[PDB]
């Protein structure tokens, strides 16, 4: 017949760095346009305020 | 003073002095001039609002 009796104490030190990224997307709302445009006139009378 | 009710009168109507892209065949005072619009619809576009 035995008998043990016991006792414990810790130390832990966890250093942890941690990297991430995301990428966000909307399937309607992917791309925003610009057009570069110029207005030619090849007539013979002038026009104005030109829409 | 507009014999077809349509918003030209006879004298314009018989003399010419009207728009000409009235057709010819409505220079007619007992015949009508109105324009007769209908839409169609070629392509639909759907977009998915699924982000």
């Amino acid at each position: 017949n035995s008998s043990t009796v016991a006792i414990d104490h810790s130390l832990s030190l966890a250093g942890e760095r941690t990297w991430a990224e995301t990428m966000g997307l909307n399937t309607a709302d992917t791309a925003r346009l610009n057009a570069n445009i110029r207005y030619v006139n090849t007539g013979t009378a002038p026009i104005y305020n030109v829409l | 003073w507009s014999t077809a009710s349509d918003p030209y009168s006879d004298f314009e109507k018989v003399t010419g002095r009207i728009d000409k892209n009235v057709s010819p065949e409505a220079r007619h005072p007992l015949v009508a001039a109105y324009p007769i619009v209908h839409v169609d619809m070629e392509n639909i576009i759907l977009s998915k609002n699924e982000d």
